[PDB]
């Protein structure tokens, strides 16, 4: 359920997380030191480990004779982007201080502390349908950094479930929504807002950025209570846009919420109800208005079981 | 707990409401019926309809809460209106009425009044009530009028915040208005504007919430709004997802309405409407009933316009 | 201690209050059906009952051969006023709904409801020295009404302990302060502010009037708490102005407070501590801003024993 | 609980303050000593003095309360101010300090800082402390300066309002100042001005109080003031009784200081200063001691001037 450890290189994280997944019962169609083609009862995913980053891509079928980024129904070719690039998570090429892994039969969440105050979360899983009848819902997210030294959370940067980013080559996260507007079933909608594409998805990823497009940004802003120092979990709703510019609620991320870290430390416990919550910063804590050099006080909450 | 019907006039409506509150089978069986602590008609009507004043007591679901409301009926034949005013408080004291004047001032932590617009005629109605809150909806031709009050559900224990009383109405009760008005200030519960929704701050302060700003309104309330319909504060464009929300494969998503305040001093989240949710408009409308997990919800729209951001659903249980 | 009754004429109240005082040990040097010359261990007072009003005056010595308003050291001749008028309490024809009487060995307080909603207070006693060394301190107050029908609490009106009034003939209340600024011991300081006389006294009498001169007016305004609907007692401090506008705090009114009735009825109880409080309106309850036709919500919180 | 002495410098002054809070015979015997939950020096001093950060916890008289406070010693040699910043809160969390930045933000329900002005040279001092509040006064040559924080005494049971925390200082802590300032904003506790005294509302909202209004200050705080020195709200003349207050036959009357808020929403009485009163200036001044009922009181004057409104006394026990 909850695991911790250390890793000098990304390959060590890769090895330990595959060990954990196999121990849990995850089905790995192909396994290698750097390339995976795994799947579960929900969907298919493929991952590749680079020198200082991870490359992720969705999948719908298997073919061992094809490359890691050429599986049937791959997201590289089945996306509105003209660049045709897969998901990317930009990590470091050095010793990672620590990581925290949440493993389940339906989703996998990873939070890696590459260095003191530096964190790189990775999310894979499927959204809770909540009784809504739709095919797909598999989401794969990565962490991207624009430029070290300069504004780390600049406008061009992209984050998991982001709702406002500027980039023409790569996307930090992506979502699957099959059979939208009568199109072919294989559809891998990315998180973009400025491309004006007929079909796209948006999320509260960035948290409380100035130009974030989501109605719950205020809820995340007020997650902290000045009265009793109490914090509440806000469901992370995902919205999708159709050809006719008519939005449709699609669901929420299982066992995941956002809250302000204005009055809590990384990993501080606050048990709300019978369930227990683990809260860690997205990238790096700063001040309230430090939306350029760090991630401000946006906190990722995971339900620990 | 619910009642649908047609009242021959505003008076008929008010005694229908009181009989529903005091004799509904669920209310009486569960011992949740409300107690009438005051009922008088002080004014000498001239060119106006008789004014009925009623104040009722409320125990809440647990029987340990002390909740006090007030209801007034006011009308004028010359202008042809029969406004029904509402207010809340924490204590009542009949002897605290000055010679003349009025009685609503006697209420402890008296709050400005809200009102519902109607007139003497057969009006279809909808009643929703519970030990902690009550909701009123009236169908006026193509216009739907609504209001209500009760307790919100804060995420904090009731021990330290035992009085989360909220009062909401279509229009401010400080002035007399005719139901035929077409001004934008006349709207529903989901979108308060110009003193249309008051809430008791844990510090005994009736802070007003407005989804949109207004020069006439006090500067204090501009910083506290209803986020779900007040997404414009952060969005950099007039058109947002909320205005373009639509069903999903025939399923109507019900979105909770939140209370939030963000001032210089600090931030806090207060609670959520109990039984009120926002829903889209396309391919739907008022009077519509949608079933989700075995509980039905009715659909209603604001008088001003029937647009996407001015349409809400109310749980009927 | 606490007495109640009815009186069809002022003479009835006269008889009942003298009976109560005598039963409580008060010493009456001379008594009659309409005139009194009484005294106690603190000071001397003289009262006369008119057709529809009471005439009161302080005293320092006794002389049975002198009229009711001619006793030694009488306030009529020993006051800065040029008119040389005694204290006056204006009442109605005599029909009284009820009267509430508070009697002690040191002070006497009366509150008569002449009619429905009409009340007239009468005050006699001495201020609590509170360890302050000064001779005198005896106070006698009455209730004056400017004109029935018109603004009842007009500016020209005067009230017990008033701090703002316009009148050249009569005063509602007085206060004794002997040997002020090296003058002769017999000195009866009236409650006036606009005469610019070298020596005068001021009090919170009017309550929360717009042009009331007292620093506690805010305390009286905020006496009612909106948090828990709790009400507190505010001591009625009195101020005396010296020969050159130098004030000297003199004391507080025993067993007396002034309190708001925004949320309370006449006579309702609110026990604060082991002591019990009785609250009755000054003249007549109105709205918040009705400072002309009635007494607004100014309240007289007393201690009942 | 009381200590009179001379601290060789600001660092030694804070040192003596902490040793007084720890080992004072009254505090230790009664078990009212505070606990130090944090003490660090994060910054790398350049052309400035070392910065000391301290966070301490007070249990209160009954031992069931939770009080958190922080003290900072910020100075700049090239400008020669050794300011001592103060602030309060309800909880602390050392891990909630961001890389860089500061730690005062980690406080739960953080409040703007107040401060104390002095510099590195021997300085007479007057320290008053109790389980619920502390007072600091330093005689800076021609200037008397003072500050403090603690719990006020509301008239309501502590069951529902257990955190009446108040912080007051001579000047706002948002800017750096030289103790030779010539602005009217630099004054004492009895009369705050321009964010000089903050009080935590029962709704967890830190409400500042100012005796006199100010365009720079927020509009909300104008209507809430300290009545004893704010008599000008109702008085129709510049000269009032309070300005002309004087002793009576050698007896100096002590007047309690007041908290009151009169807003549009409602009114409420918050509490009084514990151990601070208003007294005149005539035939008296600073370093004066007056005994009332066997209890002594010291006399201090504001930095601005020693005028009648500009003077207050502190109980010494």
């Amino acid at each position: 359920a909850y695991f911790t450890g250390t890793a000098n290189n990304p390959a060590d994280l890769l090895a330990k997380v595959r060990v954990h997944a196999e121990s849990l019962g995850w089905v790995t169609d192909r396994a290698s030191a750097s390339e995976w083609l795994c799947h579960n009862a929900d969907g298919y995913w493929s991952f590749n480990a680079g020198a200082n980053q991870f490359q992720m891509a969705g999948n719908t079928g298997f073919d061992n004779s094809l490359a890691w980024n050429a599986q049937p129904g791959n997201s590289v070719q089945n996306n509105p982007y003209s660049s045709k690039g897969p998901t990317v998570a930009q990590l470091s090429g050095g010793p990672f201080t620590r990581y925290h892994l949440f493993a389940t039969a339906a989703y996998l969440h990873l939070h890696v502390e590459i260095a003191a105050g530096q964190f790189r979360p990775v999310m894979i899983g499927s959204l809770n349908k909540r009784g809504v009848g739709y095919t797909g819902g598999q989401y794969v997210c990565g962490s991207f950094i624009y430029t070290p030294g300069q504004a780390l959370t600049n406008n061009w940067s992209s984050h998991p479930f982001d709702g406002y980013h500027i980039q023409y080559s790569n996307s930090s996260c992506m979502l699957r929504l099959d059979g939208l507007d009568g199109g072919p079933s294989p559809e891998w909608l990315p998180f973009d807002y400025t491309t004006n594409v007929p079909r796209r998805v948006v999320g509260p990823g960035r948290g409380n950025y100035s130009s974030q497009y989501h109605p719950d940004v205020g809820l995340i802003d007020a997650s902290a209570n000045e009265l009793n120092s109490s914090t509440t979990t806000v469901p992370c709703a995902i919205y999708a846009f159709g050809a006719q510019q008519r939005s449709r609620y699609v669901g929420e991320v299982p066992d995941f919420g956002i809250c302000n870290m204005a009055f809590l430390a990384p990993g501080d416990p606050l048990v709300v109800g019978s369930d227990t919550w683990r809260v860690y910063p997205l990238l790096q804590r700063g001040t309230a208005t430090d939306f350029d050099s760090t991630s401000a006080w946006v906190g990722y909450c995971f339900r620990v079981v | 707990a619910t009642e649908f019907g047609t009242a021959v006039n505003h008076a008929d409506l008010v005694e229908r409401l009181v009989q529903f509150l005091t004799a509904s089978p669920d209310l009486v069986a569960a011992g949740q019926a409300y107690e009438k602590v005051f009922d008088n008609t002080i004014p000498a009507s001239g060119t106006a309809i008789a004014v009925r004043q009623v104040t009722l007591r409320a125990p809440g679901l647990g029987g340990t809460d002390a909740i006090y409301m007030g209801i007034q009926s006011y009308g004028d034949t010359a202008l042809d209106y029969y406004n029904l005013r509402l207010m809340g408080g924490t204590a009542f004291n009949p002897g605290a009425i000055p010679p003349g004047g009025d009685y609503w001032t006697a209420f402890a932590n008296y709050s400005p009044r809200v009102q519902l617009l109607a007139w003497n005629q057969p009006m279809p109605y909808w009643f929703f009530a519970n030990g902690r809150r009550f909701w009123i909806v009236v169908k006026v031709s193509t216009i739907y009028e609504s209001a209500g009050a009760g307790f919100i559900l804060p995420p904090c224990p009731p021990s330290q915040y035992p009085y989360p009383l909220a009062v909401v109405g279509s229009y401010r009760g400080d002035v007399a208005t005719r139901w035929s008005d077409v001004s934008d200030r006349h709207r529903g519960i989901s979108s308060p504007y110009e003193r249309s929704c008051y809430l008791r701050d844990p510090a005994g302060r009736w802070l007003g919430f407005t989804v949109d700003g207004g020069a006439a309104n006090e500067s204090d309330y501009n910083n506290r709004t209803l986020l779900p319909l007040g997404c414009g504060r952060y969005a950099g464009s007039s058109d947002t997802v909320v205005k373009q929300l639509r069903d999903s494969f025939g399923k109507f998503p019900l979105k909770a309405l939140q209370f939030v305040t963000r001032e210089t001093e600090g931030r806090r989240y207060l609670g959520d409407f109990d039984g009120a949710f926002y829903v889209p408009t396309l391919n739907s409308g008022a009077e519509d009933v949608i079933v989700e997990d075995g509980v039905d919800h009715v659909v209603f729209q604001t008088a001003w316009r029937s647009g996407n951001p001015w349409l809400y659903a109310i749980r009927k249980d």
